[PDB]
RNA sequence: UGUAACGGUACAAGCUGUAAACAAAGG
RNA sequence: UAGAUUUAUAUAAACGGCAAAAAAAAAAAAAAA
RNA sequence: UGGGAGCGAAGAUAAUCUAAUAUGUAGCUCCGUUCAUGGAAAUCAAAAGAGCUUUCACUGAUUGUAUUUAUGAAACGUGAAAAAAAAAAAA
RNA sequence: CCUUUUAAUUGAUUAUGCUGACUUUAGUCCCGAUAAACUACAGUUCUGCUUAAACUGAGGAGUCAAGUAGGUACAAACCGUACAAGGAUUAAUU
RNA sequence: UGGUUCGAAAAAAAAAUAAAAAAAAAGA
RNA sequence: AGGUAUGCAGUAAAA
RNA sequence: AAAGGAAAGGUUAACCGCUAUUUAAACACAAAAAA
RNA sequence: UCCUAUUUCCUAGUACCAUUAGUGAACUCAUUUGGUCUGAUCCUAAGUACGCAGUGAGCUAAAUAGAUACAAGGAACUUGACAAGCAUUAC
RNA sequence: AGGAGAGCGUCUGUUGUACAUCAACACUAGAUACUGCUAAUACCACUGUGGAGGUAUAGUAUAUAAUCCCUGCCCGGUGCAGUAACAUGUAAACGGCGGCUGUUGACGGUCCAAAGGUAGGAAAAUCCUUGUCGGGUAAUUAUCGUCGUGCGUGAAAGUUGGUCCGACUCUUCACAUGUCGUUUAUCUAAAACUUUUUGAAAUAGAAUUAUCUUUGAAUAUGAGGAUCGAGAUGGCCCGACGGUUCCCUGAGCACCUUUACAUCCCUUAAAUCAUAA
């Protein structure tokens, strides 16, 4: 818990080789949002990958500069 | 602990649709009644009161109706005799019961004297005969007199299953396309005829259709109910006042026996 | 401890116990439980707010920094 | 403690036993408010 | 302890069944509150026994007593005509107050003796410029109710109002010009006072539990000027999450009548309002159960068997129909009633004629049946038929509703009665011919 | 089962909680 | 147990009546001459006088015994349960005690109000209901009917369901020749007939008799168990002499009532478990014995494999239990006349 | 151990009728030990002594002793 | 009396009570 | 001592039979505090 | 409250063990401490005398009780502290 | 300083002593069950298991726990989150 | 939709809680 | 086979 | 056969209890004392 | 004038408190990935008209835990057929 | 976990969670004993509660147990019953049921005793290094049957049996068989090795810690003599009496037994008022 009343960390005083991702969950839940986001016109996936003081109209981007 | 109940019921029940359909067959057809056909016509009184002075007036008549024996009693409505039977039988029938209940009347208080035993006896006779005349062996139940008579039976049971309207007559704003078997059962008590039974479709099955999703292939009553059940000439009005020791079914006309009827 | 006020858990509240524990906050009352599961309300136990006409109304919530020095020179002018 | 003896068992402030010792933040000779 | 298995099995089963039993029969309670208000601020701190003998009585206690009795549903007819006998005894002698009350239990209790409002109304009226805004509605409410009608003192109570506008309570404004409107008795200046008043009444001092009140199809056809149309549609489309079945109809009604005999005003609403008006017209507003009455039955009864194919009582778009034609579904009947007129007198009210003349405009060709005269045919069947046909061969009424001849009292009582003894003769001749009787038993 | 059982107070009879309405 | 009714209810040394009297006339003079009516009534009815004996109830059993559409059609039951017989023809009602004459059995488990166990091998069994049996037979001089026999979980006897000539419903228990359709009064001059209810000083020598009281009115106390009865040996003005089922002679004031015949269902003894579970059913809980445990929990206890008692049997108390007698010595026989003596001794002897 | 185990159960209505504030009144118990969540008997020293800089209108010492209207 | 729960105050082992750090200049 | 000052701390004991629920018809009904 | 009242143990000594000691202690309930306890002789003593009650020192670890272990601020008495008897038959 | 005194309870390699710190074992034991790609001109990797409908007149068949266990930037932070009339009649505005 | 509330049935009392604040002249 | 929608008392019967 | 629910509420009946009681909400409607 | 009566009856805006309505032991416990897998039930299922879930990299030594396949012999093993084996094999 | 059999418990059940799932406990039933009702017995505030709102076909106590046939002798002892006390009774009440000799001895002698162990099992869960004879084997300290040879057992503190049963102890036949002569090949890993991530433990008086032979608090890495180039890593456990959780005794403790002693409670025996007649 966030109050750090439980045992949890219990387990965690031993190696561990990995732990899953649950990346099909996660990704259901980033597409939700990504919809939700899209359906009134903004790209939060674009805007996330931008870079420092890049700026990118629209649907753009190295392609773009490519053909442009 | 918990105070969750109606809806947040605590009660881990069992989803299995096999075990809940075997409850439902514990629960309808295997469930105790602790009444009996004497409560049940008591408690239908007002409607029954005729039958009631009847049955509460008559000697022998209670303790025939209180045994154990499984059995089925058709009690009449007192609408049903007041619309049925002729004036003068339905005033015969009113004084010869205020006749008994005034005799007992007396006991709880010449040939002129001697005449009451007679008149007592005859009454007696005539009024348990009647009385009697609706009481049959076994326990019939409802769904067991309409699958008697066929109504379930895919092979019997056409005119009973697809009725059908002239729709636009009824419904026409949905429809401006178109705006362009006998059983018999044991016989009574005090009587040998068997009593015959069978079943009709109502005025209100056709129209189902109008209202429901249906899978056909290529005066009236009012009473409810897509299937009318009629015991002897008398339509059953309220069936299944299941009791401890048989069933009551109201019907809507006495069962008078052919002894008590005038042949002219 | 487990169970109660230890650990920051502090006062029980509805919140935290089972269905079937009753603590309010100190709302009024305006109402009766009936016999059958019921509360029939009434409304003459509503407070009643008294509310003056606000409309065309010269004050504010503060005051103005010269009241200080007119009130102050109006003062020492009795005073001396 | 279970509800059969809590139903025989009375509260602590039903008794004088509450004043009867001297027990303090400062020890155990409390002297009260006002002497 | 432990069962037999049988017993086990069978009390399981009943188990099973009463959960389900309980989760069927609260399915169709969406509309069941479990916190539920009851008003009560009305009722007086005095206590009063109401069969004491009316000898004793003063205002004060007779009106209490007619209150507490229209409250507690003590409709004994030989009380409430002891308590009519002793108010016109004592009408001297009555405040506006218990007044008022006096006349609220009479309109409660719906109790219909005209002759009590006809001797206490003059007192009113005289008593006017001391009236309150409670008494003053009470008269107009209870009146309106028993269909008593009197349009100078109604315009009175209504001019009484304005007089005292800074002093009216906004619920009881309201409900007067309500029954104004619905008695008619506002000429047009008074009813652009009314208007005036009202607009500023519910733009300052209503919220939406009593603005929606004001929303009355009758009064904005007949009363409202057209800034407080415009103003009552607009804000109906905000109020709507408060209203309740009847206030929708309402609305819906005043909005079809507007389109209808206002094109103007529909046109100056805005397409925001005309929009929200649209799809209520889709809405299932819930009705109230309707059935014919025994007037409506018997003209349904002479109308087959002169061989008309019809319906009764249903629904067409926002109003109910007496008799629907089925070959010529354009011809339709009314059957008009006692409650149907203003007591002692043939004149429509107010929302008849506002229903007529809709229906009539939007194409229906009606024909109406007037009690007074059908009750004139006695039990006759012949005759019935003959009236039914001859005014079938007659052209349909026009779209404006006019109000037949003059009557009085007595005629009315005398034709009530007449009316009560033919129900009784055809009721028992229609039971006694459905009545077989063939069974005779040799008993004797 | 019941915890109060055998108390004196335990099924007593009478009292105001019974006799709301005895004069 | 005293879950029920409350002491000031149920307690009383001395009942000062013994007719309990529902008279119906409007005044005490009346209701005299109607209470001398009925029991003159009774006593024109009444005709058998001879004592009723063993013999007697043999021959009223030998007479007893020698004088498809009644179902649910369409009913199918159980797979493989079915009852032993349909009701119109089983012995007992097949039905439901009836809720106005029992309540809910408040059931103690074996312990006290400490909440120790002082009843050992106690267990909860099948629910039970407590009915409301006459003890008394109060109402005299008024007939009724016999309609129903009917089953008792807490009693080895059957019940039978009396209906008096006025409506009232009562229990009470059944004689071993009771059946439907009998007439039976509670009276002095009742006849001697089974069922039949009468003070001993009424009852001629030899009859046997049941439910008899120790104390007038207060209800009969001895001989209760299902197929016992007693015996009327020798009377005199006051007193009645009884021999008892265990073969104990008593007295009895001539003023205790009791009813003539055999507690019905003699067969009680003759019935066959066949295994733990029955008694189970029943409420039994298993017996551990004595010499099973270990020293400190019981006298017998201990030993290196199995042993003898090695010494005179008692029980975990510490208290000789074979031949040792308990009843106190300084307590008064009183009426007893004869105390029985150990079975051993009665069967030799 | 047996089948599904069982240990010491989290229960709020039993801890709070066994051992919540009531229950330790009832309980017989030391009570002049301090406990931080219930009742107990150690006693305070109530509001300190005023120092000399203070305002006296000010400063307060009573509340139940002295509470009138 | 003593203590505490919440609330306000620098979201506090201090202060304090919805007037929650201050009225001292009233017919 | 200018005003204000919530809630809990089971209190008719500034008081008198004991005895559950600060104090409960008589009796059943019982006591080293 | 090592003060006063009620009930009232064992570990320990007796080289086991009993009495006795521990101890009239611990726990439990109740008083609430100089404005208190108690108290102005049907007292104690010797054939002389003392003079309510209370505290300290000595007499003395004496005479005692326990009879293997120990317990014992004994009585009278002596030297001191403090000192008190009793407003008061009504008005 | 010296002197005299001190009742300091005054000298610790050791009580499997107590309270702690820090070494050796030793860089030794310990790493839970299935995984890939995200592309220089279209796409549908493989595997384990199958209640994943969320208005169709019906609160969508439970209880209990999380003293707020699936909100939110590759955060073990800050902030936010349980509405019984479900509020957007928002087919609106543009 | 539940709790609350009546019943089961409970001082068998969930500290900071309530249909629960001195309890009808209440000013309609 | 707990209590369902003006609510407090109150008797009987019962799928 | 091992012998199994009835308190409060709803229904029906009975009822000379009572604002400790259904809007000062509304719809519908041949409808009703005495004379 | 042949319905058992042809009997006015929609939802008064609604006190206080609880709820994350799904997968999932989600509890006690703690080497606690909450969620997959390990079992019945819950949708007339070509696994429910693309659902839920998938944890650093290498490397032919033996030994170990298992899985499969063992010629001919067939309990000669061992205290003891313990453990194994059969319960698949043209179609 | 099949076919054919034996032992112990009849059986289905209970059972020591975390060394005992058993032949141990319970059990349907047959008995015995007590108890007349304010019953006995239990709880031990006792005008109270369970028993039981039951009444000798009931309740309580103690054995033995379900089905078949049986269940021998003893009242001398102890207990109990009986009576004023005796007499006497009661063993399915606790318990007991011979020795030395003549004719292999039917049949005698003699002592003792209350009776002298009966019927029926029988080399047994009793006796015992593997008793005689027979079946199974190449070989039978096993197993089954048999003898009654030896030691013996033994009759409701129950004897002998029929069928069925058991995560019980055993005998035998069959099966494909890596259990075995006797091991091998391929594949996976909660198996191992390297690496990345990351990191304990028991133990440690100090150590720069060799092999032979001897001595020695008596079996030495360290003492005498002789000999001898050593460190880490992987593996294996010969030693380092390798590391960490069985026997005797005390002027110690705890629990159990009763013809050890003392005390206490109860039941008797009494006493004492209430109490006057």
């Amino acid at each position: 818990n966030k109050v750090r009343t439980d045992k949890k960390e219990r387990k965690r005083a031993f190696p561990q080789r990995g732990f899953w991702k649950k990346q099909n969950f996660l990704q259901v839940k980033n597409n939700t949002v990504r919809l939700a986001f899209a359906v009134q016109g903004v790209d939060l996936l674009k805007l996330k990958r931008l870079r420092w003081g890049e700026v990118r109209k629209g649907n753009t981007g190295w392609w773009t500069d490519d053909y442009r | 602990w918990t105070r969750a109940s109606g809806m947040r019921n605590p009660v881990k029940w069992t989803r299995d649709w096999e075990v809940l359909n075997r409850k439902v067959y514990f629960a309808f057809d295997e469930r105790e009644i602790r009444r009996s056909m004497l409560d049940a016509v008591s408690a239908h009184r007002k409607t029954a009161s005729l039958f009631h002075r009847m049955i509460n007036a008559v000697p022998g008549v209670a303790h025939a109706m209180s045994l154990p024996g499984p059995h089925t009693f058709f009690l009449p409505s007192d609408k049903a005799c007041r619309d049925h039977l002729s004036p003068d039988s339905l005033h015969a029938l009113t004084e010869r019961v205020a006749f008994l209940e005034e005799q007992q009347r007396q006991r709880v208080g010449g040939g002129t004297a001697a005449a009451i035993a007679d008149r007592v006896a005859k009454t007696t006779e005539q009024l348990r005969t009647f009385v009697l005349a609706h009481l049959i062996p076994g326990e019939w139940r409802m769904k067991t007199l309409l699958l008697a008579c066929g109504a379930g039976d895919p092979r019997r049971n056409g005119s009973l299953r697809y009725q059908d309207t002239d729709r636009e007559l009824f419904a026409p704003v949905m429809y401006a396309s178109r705006l362009g078997s006998v059983f018999l059962l044991p016989p009574p008590q005090s009587t040998d005829e068997p009593l015959p039974v069978w079943v009709q479709a109502s005025r209100y099955a056709a129209f189902l259709p109008i209202t429901t999703s249906t899978n056909f292939p290529r005066r009236r009553s009012t009473v409810g109910g897509a299937l009318h059940l009629w015991v002897g000439g008398a339509l059953v009005t309220k069936g299944d006042l299941r009791a401890h020791n048989g069933v009551v079914h109201m019907i809507d006309k006495p069962l008078i026996p052919v002894q008590l009827l005038a042949s002219p | 401890a487990k169970v109660g006020p230890s650990k920051g858990r502090g006062p029980l509240l509805a919140k935290f116990a089972p269905v079937g524990f009753k603590k309010g906050f100190g709302a009024i009352g305006l109402g009766r439980h009936t016999k059958k599961g019921f509360f029939i309300i009434n409304t003459m136990l509503v407070p009643m707010f008294k509310v003056p006409d606000l409309s065309n109304c010269k004050l504010k919530c503060y005051v103005a920094p010269d009241t200080y020095r007119i009130v102050q020179q109006s003062f020492n002018k009795r005073e001396l | 403690i279970r509800p059969r003896k809590k139903g025989m068992r009375l509260d602590r402030r039903r008794s004088k036993k509450q004043y009867k010792h001297g027990r303090h933040v400062g020890g155990w000779n409390y002297r009260w408010l006002g002497s | 302890g432990i069962l037999r298995p049988r017993e086990r099995l069978l009390l399981n089963a009943l188990k099973k069944e009463a959960d389900i039993r309980y989760r069927g029969r609260r399915m169709h309670k969406r509309f069941r509150s479990w916190a539920q208000q009851r008003v009560r601020h009305y009722w007086l701190p005095q206590k009063v026994c109401v069969t004491s003998d009316p000898q004793l009585m003063d205002g004060s206690y007779i009106a209490a007593c007619v209150q507490k009795a229209a409250t507690l549903r003590k409709h004994d007819l030989q009380l409430w005509h002891g308590f009519s006998k002793r108010i016109l005894e004592l009408a001297d002698s009555l405040t506006p107050q218990q007044m008022g009350y006096i006349f609220y239990g009479y309109g409660k209790s719906l109790f219909r003796h005209e002759e009590l409002y006809r001797g206490l109304l003059p007192f009113v009226a005289e008593a006017l410029p001391e009236f309150h805004s409670h008494a003053l509605m009470t008269v107009a409410w209870a009146l309106e109710r028993v269909r008593v009608n009197d349009r100078a003192v109604v315009a009175q109570i209504a001019e009484e109002a304005l007089a005292k506008k800074d002093l009216m309570r906004p619920a009881d404004f309201i409900k007067i010009v309500n029954c104004v409107a619905r008695m008619g008795a506002a000429p047009p200046s008074l009813a652009a006072a009314l208007s005036a008043e009202l607009m500023r009444v519910l733009d300052e001092k209503c919220n939406a539990l009593l603005f929606r009140g004001a929303v009355d199809h009758v009064a904005v056809a007949t009363l409202y000027s057209d800034p407080l149309r415009l103003y009552l549609l607009e804000r109906f489309t905000k109020t709507a999450i408060c209203c309740r079945p009847m206030h929708y109809q309402k609305a819906f009604q005043s909005a079809v009548a507007i389109r209808v005999l206002h094109p103007p005003v529909w046109q100056q609403l805005s397409k925001a309002v005309r929009n929200f008006y649209i799809r209520l017209s889709l809405r299932r507003i819930p009705q109230r159960a309707r059935r014919p009455s025994p007037l409506h039955w018997d003209v349904s009864n002479a109308l087959a068997k002169l061989g008309v194919f019809h319906r009764n009582t249903f629904q067409w778009g926002c109003f109910w129909i007496d008799i629907g034609e089925i070959d010529d579904r354009r011809q339709c009947w009314f059957v008009d009633g006692p409650s149907d007129f203003y007591s002692s007198t043939n004149e429509y009210t107010e929302a008849n004629k506002l229903q007529h003349r809709i229906l009539s405009e939007l194409g229906w060709n009606i024909r109406r049946v007037r009690w007074n005269d059908w009750v004139q045919l006695g039990t006759d069947m012949d005759a019935k038929v003959e009236y039914l046909r001859k005014l079938r061969e007659r052209p349909p009424w026009p779209a404006i509703l006019t109000d037949g001849p003059s009557s009085s009292r007595q005629e009315m009582v005398a034709n009530l009665r007449s009316a009560r003894d033919v129900q009784r003769a055809l009721k028992e001749r229609r039971e006694k011919n459905r009545q077989p009787h063939s069974l005779v038993m040799n008993l004797g | 089962v019941r915890p109060n059982q055998g108390r004196n107070d335990y099924n007593q009879v009478g009292g105001k909680k019974r006799g709301q309405g005895v004069q | 147990s005293s879950s029920y009714l409350p002491r000031a209810a149920t307690h009383r040394n001395r009942v000062a009546f013994q007719l309990f009297a529902t008279p119906r006339e409007p005044t005490a003079s009346k209701a005299a001459a109607a209470a001398r009516a009925a029991a003159e009534a009774v006593a024109r009815s009444s005709t058998v006088s001879a004592p009723f004996t063993v013999q007697k109830q043999q021959r009223l059993l030998a007479l007893l015994a020698a004088s498809d559409l009644f179902r649910v059609h369409g009913l199918p039951g159980f797979s493989g349960f079915r009852p032993s017989s349909p009701p119109h023809l089983s012995k007992l009602f097949r039905g439901r005690v009836s809720r106005h004459l029992s309540c809910r059995r408040v059931n103690h488990l074996g312990r006290n109000n400490s909440g120790r166990i002082t009843v050992r091998f106690r267990g909860a069994g099948h629910f039970r209901r407590l009915r409301f049996v006459d003890y008394k037979r109060g109402r005299k001089d008024i007939f009724g009917t016999v309609l129903r026999l009917e089953y008792d979980p807490n009693r080895s006897a059957h019940l039978a369901l009396l209906q008096y000539d006025d409506g009232v419903l009562s229990y009470i228990l059944a004689t071993e020749v009771t059946r439907p359709g009998d007439r039976v009064v509670a009276s002095k001059h009742a006849s001697i007939a089974p069922g039949n209810c009468l003070p001993l000083g009424n009852i001629p020598v030899s009859t046997i008799v049941h439910n008899v009281e120790l104390r007038p009115g207060a209800g009969g106390q001895i001989v209760r168990a299902g197929g016992c009865y007693a015996t009327v040996v020798a009377k005199d003005r006051h007193f009645v002499t009884l021999k008892l089922s265990s073969t104990e002679v008593r007295r009895f004031p001539a003023d205790c009532w009791a009813t003539v015949g055999q507690v019905s269902n003699a067969a009680h003894a003759e019935r066959i478990r066949g295994k733990a579970g029955v008694s189970y059913w029943m409420g039994e809980r298993p017996r551990t014995r004595g010499k099973a445990m270990n020293p400190v929990d019981h006298p017998h206890g201990g030993g290196t494999g199995k042993k003898g008692l090695k010494r005179p049997p008692v029980s975990k108390w510490g208290i000789l239990c074979k031949g040792y007698k308990t009843r106190a010595k300084k307590k008064p026989l009183g009426l007893i006349v004869r105390r029985k003596k150990a079975n051993k001794l009665i069967k030799k002897f | 151990w047996k089948g599904n185990w069982k240990g010491p159960q989290r229960n709020k209505w039993k801890w709070y009728h066994r051992h919540g504030y009531w229950a330790t009144r009832k309980k017989l118990i030391d009570f002049t030990k301090y406990r931080r969540y219930g009742y107990h008997e150690r006693r305070g020293l109530g509001k300190p002594r005023m120092q000399f800089w203070e305002d006296p209108s000010h400063h307060k010492r009573l509340k139940k002793s002295i509470r009138f209207w």
